[PDB]
């Protein structure tokens, strides 16, 4: 939470599951320990990803 | 009796390290 990073994670477009149990802990460690994240993509997709991260 | 090697007594955050470094192989002995 003090070590600085600006790491970039891609997010593909599966059916209704929206992440991977292959890649879930690695992409949640960054959102838990980060301070400012940004989202580039489709409108409702980045909306539901903000909702999913803030709600999870 | 056998002990259970009790305490090192100093604490820290764990920090399984995030930022990765390239790990060159240091098997450069004499040649």
């Amino acid at each position: 939470k003090d070590t600085p990073f600006m790491v970039q994670v891609k997010l593909p477009n599966y059916k209704d599951y929206l992440l991977d149990n292959k890649q879930v802990v690695l992409t949640f460690k960054l959102v838990h320990h980060s301070k400012k994240i940004t989202l580039i993509g489709d409108a409702n997709k980045i909306l539901q990803y903000k909702n999913y991260f803030q709600a999870n | 009796k056998k002990v259970v090697k009790q305490k090192n007594h100093v604490y820290t955050p764990v920090y399984n390290e995030l930022i990765e470094k390239y790990s060159e192989i240091p098997l450069n002995d004499k040649l």
